[PDB]
């Protein structure tokens, strides 16, 4: 019995268009209304404590007939106007709700549950061009039956088999119902289960999920939202066709739509924030096998804390990313080991360098009827979001990376463009990396031309520079071993764990909607003293990169 | 459990003298090296034996006497069946024999290297020798003394040596 | 059974000659060189020389792997042989056989004829610890825990783990008893069976404090090179000390056994040189 339900479901949702808090009247609803039509954003969203306190069995309703509810909350919502005037101005929209608290793992959401919801949640993997392919239409000649108002809904094609006149091969017919059809889009989004969340070994299973046009791009790709009879004719007629049960049916099929708790945790964490020199306590602790260059440590750790100024003034796009140069190894025996303390972070995506299956930079059509095999993916970058980007086998930039790196370095996005694609993206993170050279440092009597083995266009952009001498210095070469050695004793020497020290990254999360404001008293002492800086590496100072 | 026979064509062109192995043959030497035995005829220029050739080219279904050595003509049904009688027989092998060998490779182990010209041998070779042994230890009926097998093995042998 | 093997270990303890029988008696079908066979050991716990047959013996063993070579195996035997089923038409994540030879012995052949283009995913293994997976849709890595023996001839040349260069010795006597070998030849059913599998149920080696300072002697040497402890054989050469372990039933390691490895790499590393 749905037409009851079907009734009373609108009608309980019509009549609570009208606030009791927030004063009385119409006032809210003329800003909804505003925020609505106007700018037609078509963005709405219903407090679920009020729904439940007025009708809680209204959301276990919607929970388990959202199938049920989409098509009659799609035209009678129309009626937000109490007026025949403006119901022909807008020709389509969609709203829904929002911050549902109930959650579920995308693995775990099998075909027996069907009809829940779920966050959008993980990254965007083999976008999609928008098409409005074939909804819901007919095939039949006017001249034979009218079109009726009930057919398709689904991907398969006619239902009705009376008037058997397209069995026959021999006749091409073109009449489409382009004037009266609800043609809009479907797309496939392979999005991928959330690493953290998933234990090592994993291989997620990407859902298919249908977002609709409202859903298109309304958000950066990539991310999580987180804010009698004829003819004696007997029964028995075959003539079934198997064509269009193999496509649709094998998949899963969903619509997808896009206070002392705070007290508790600011108490525990501020306080314990109040300790000072924890970077000191890094150094030993986060770097176990260094050995000197206090300097060259620092600067690591330093590009750990975050913290990259917006355009607020509507000027031009400050560059806030970290590319630091670290003069090392002659790439025999490599340092390369403090990658592997880069390792030891949370929230944070590991890049594996650079040889990789490769993906990008030779995108291509993705609709071979089944798949393709490449995808439209520059996770090169794009999957170091909100992360760290660690990138080996630097020496491997000879053309194809090239281009890409210098571009993103840029305009902190990639400008993919095959003729049937181009969007920009913003991604938002550090780029670590470090060079070896040939043997050494020895430009003091051999020329530089050839000697430090770089490429102009990426070292020029590197933010930091070092000075790193290497001399055979028995004194301190014969410790070395001792530290390194120190690592498998756990039992006799470890470091006690009284708390997270992650606490202080989260510190930063709040910090983009608050403004530090810093005087500029402090700020311009330090540029002029600048000045001095600059001034003194023309009077003979050793040269290393003459970028100054 | 068969037994491969491999005929190789010559690669566009005839083995060049000038031109060693692993130069002149594009494919890698030791694919070929897995193979026990290695046959190459070189058409020389002798014109004794291509005389002979002509005259014996005619012969075949000209008379009837094919086995010239007055063979007696026979069924042919049972030339396969005096094969097969031959094989139940089941003679047995000399054991102490292999000893006696074992002495003879050790200097052709030091001429076979020591050279270091295209034609070489390893261990592989060991394999030939006990395999040579299959064939022609069978024949003698004798099992009071074994000597004349060490000799017949090696000949074998010497032909396949500097075959080139 | 149980009081059987255990009177196997006791018995030893009266034989004085123990300390060559346990290597010999183990895979003999291994020719003269034996270093080869103290690396297969630790593994264990002209070309095709001895060294294709070598491949049989753990493949016997462990049935658990696969063989590939390079110029005769595409880059689908290891990783991203996605493919289609033809009787139900849907696409299948298949994956390879370095894929599932975690936890097992890894057998390669041909190591350094791979092409300078191709030879790329072992290279990021070796180098990152790990075997990550390189799919349409899945980037993640599976974890790699094994080791890479075999024998061969831009600053790259560190992604080997192990060289070796074969000479000849110029002694034909040496052949001769491989030859009589095996004429000659035509309880350890038991070790195979049992003795395996029990041991690797609860045995966990530690880390004892006797054998820390021991690594510090390796590199103590080393330092007349370029007038070490910078390269990483020394987290390596540990790696492989928990051999000795099983060995003896000893859980501390000495100088003895150990620093013969030095010279197995000394041998390779001082040709060149000139």
């Amino acid at each position: 019995v749905r037409d009851e339900v079907a009734e009373k479901c609108q009608k309980l949702f019509l009549d609570f268009l009208e606030e009791f808090q927030s004063s009385d009247g119409e006032i809210k609803y003329l800003q909804l209304a505003e925020e609505l039509i106007r700018p037609e954003r078509n963005t709405l969203v219903v407090s679920f404590v009020d729904l439940e306190q007025f009708n809680q069995q209204l959301s276990t309703t919607i929970q388990e007939e959202f199938y049920r509810v989409y098509p009659y909350l799609c035209r009678a919502l129309k009626t937000f106007v109490k007026d025949r005037k403006e119901i022909p101005l807008a020709k389509d929209f969609y709203v829904a709700f929002q911050d549902l608290p109930t959650r579920h793992k995308i693995r775990e959401l099998t075909s027996s549950r069907i009809g829940l919801l779920t966050r959008i949640s993980g990254q965007v993997v083999r976008t999609h061009p928008v098409h409005p392919e074939l909804v819901s239409g007919t095939f039949l000649c006017l001249d034979c039956q009218t079109v009726i108002r009930d057919v398709e809904q689904q991907f398969k094609y006619t239902q009705p088999n009376i008037c058997r006149n397209p069995v026959c091969a021999n006749r091409r017919r073109f009449l489409l119902d382009t004037n009266k059809s609800r043609f809009v889009d479907f797309q496939k989004v392979r999005i991928q289960e959330t690493q953290a969340e998933l234990p090592r070994g994993s291989i997620p299973r990407s859902l298919e999920v249908i977002l609709r046009a409202e859903a298109v791009e309304s958000a950066q790709a990539g991310d999580k939202c987180d804010f009698g009879v004829d003819g004696y004719e007997t029964e028995g007629i075959r003539g079934l066709r198997a064509l269009g049960v193999r496509d649709l049916s094998y998949r899963l099929v969903f619509l997808a739509c896009c206070n002392q708790m705070t007290v508790k945790e600011w108490e525990k964490v501020f306080e314990m924030s109040q300790d000072k020199n924890l970077y000191h306590n890094l150094c030993t602790s986060l770097f176990p096998t260094i050995h000197g260059n206090d300097e060259v440590k620092r600067g690591v750790l330093l590009m750990l804390f975050g913290g990259v100024p917006k355009t607020t003034g509507e000027g031009t796009s400050l560059r806030g990313d970290i590319n630091v140069c670290i003069v090392g190894d002659p790439s025999t025996a490599k340092s390369q080991f403090l990658k592997h303390v880069e390792e030891f972070s949370p929230r944070a995506v590991y890049t594996s360098g650079k040889a990789s299956s490769a993906a990008g930079l030779t995108a291509a059509v993705v609709r071979d009827e089944e798949s393709h095999e490449f995808v439209i993916e520059a996770g090169a970058l794009m999957l170091a979001d909100n992360g760290v980007c660690c990138i080996d086998e630097f020496d491997k930039m000879d053309v194809r990376d090239q281009v890409a790196i210098h571009e993103a370095m840029e305009q902190q996005t990639i400008s993919i463009t095959k003729a049937g694609v181009k969007a920009t993206l913003n991604a938002r993170t550090s780029i670590l990396a470090a060079a070896n050279p040939i043997s050494g440092h020895y430009d003091r009597s051999k020329s530089l031309k050839q000697n430090i083995n770089l490429s102009a266009p990426i070292m020029s952009r590197f933010d930091l520079f070092f000075i790193l001498v290497d001399e055979c210095n028995e004194v301190t070469d014969y410790a070395i071993a001792r530290r390194i050695v120190d690592l498998h004793s756990r039992i006799e020497e470890s470091i006690d764990r009284v708390y997270s020290l992650d606490d202080i990254r989260r510190y930063l999360l709040f910090a983009r909607q608050f403004k530090p404001k810093i005087s500029k008293e402090s700020e311009d002492f330090i540029v002029e003293q600048y000045k001095h800086l600059r001034q003194r590496d023309g009077s003979g100072v050793t040269k290393s990169s003459w970028r100054i | 459990r068969c037994s491969i026979l491999a005929a190789a064509n010559p690669a566009y062109g005839r083995y060049n003298p000038r031109r060693s192995l692993e130069q002149n043959i594009q494919l890698p030497a030791a694919l070929l090296s897995r193979f026990d035995l290695l046959w190459l005829i070189q058409d020389r220029p002798d014109r004794d034996n291509d005389l002979r050739l002509a005259q014996h080219i005619t012969y075949v279904h000209q008379h009837s006497r094919q086995p010239p050595s007055q063979f007696e003509p026979l069924d042919m049904k049972l030339m396969r069946r005096y094969i097969a009688m031959c094989r139940e027989k089941q003679p047995m092998v000399p054991e102490s024999l292999a000893d006696y060998i074992t002495a003879a490779y050790v200097e052709m182990r030091r001429e076979a290297w020591a050279s270091k010209d295209a034609t070489y041998t390893s261990a592989r070779t060991l394999l030939a020798i006990l395999r040579l042994s299959t064939a022609l230890a069978r024949l003698r009926m004798v099992d009071v003394v074994e000597k004349e097998d060490v000799n017949e093995a090696i000949r074998l042998m010497e032909m396949s040596k500097d075959s080139l | 059974f149980s009081e059987k093997r255990v009177e196997l270990l006791k018995e030893l303890s009266r034989k004085p000659d123990i300390y060559e029988r346990l290597a010999s008696a183990l895979a003999p079908s291994i020719y003269e060189h034996e270093d080869i066979k103290k690396g297969i050991l630790l593994q264990l716990f002209d070309p095709g020389t001895s060294k294709s047959q070598l491949l049989q013996y753990v493949y016997n063993l462990v049935p658990r792997g696969q063989y590939t070579s390079g110029k005769g195996s595409s880059a689908v035997g290891l990783t991203a042989y996605v493919m289609k089923d033809p009787e139900t038409r849907q696409l299948v994540l298949q994956t390879g056989a370095l894929v599932l030879s975690d936890n097992g012995i890894c057998c390669i052949d041909e190591f350094d004829k791979m092409n300078e283009s191709t030879r790329s995913v072992l290279h990021e293994v070796m180098e990152q610890q790990t075997l990550s997976i390189a799919k349409a849709g899945i980037i993640c890595q599976l974890n790699a825990r094994t080791s890479v023996l075999a024998a061969a001839n831009h600053t790259l040349l560190s992604r080997f783990d192990l060289i070796f260069l074969l000479l000849d010795p110029q002694d034909e006597a040496y052949d001769r008893r491989l030859a009589h070998h095996l004429v000659a030849l035509y309880l350890d059913m038991a070790v195979l069976k049992d003795y395996i599998a029990y041991a690797h149920s609860t045995i966990m080696p530690r880390l004892s404090e006797e054998a820390s300072q021991a690594l510090i002697e390796a590199y103590v040497d080393m330092r007349k090179i370029g007038s070490s402890a910078y390269p990483r054989q020394l987290e390596s050469l540990i790696r492989l000390a928990e051999a000795h372990a099983k060995v003896r039933l000893s859980n501390k390691v000495e100088a003895i056994d150990v620093e013969e490895a030095k010279r197995l790499h000394r041998e390779a590393l001082k040709q060149s040189a000139t």
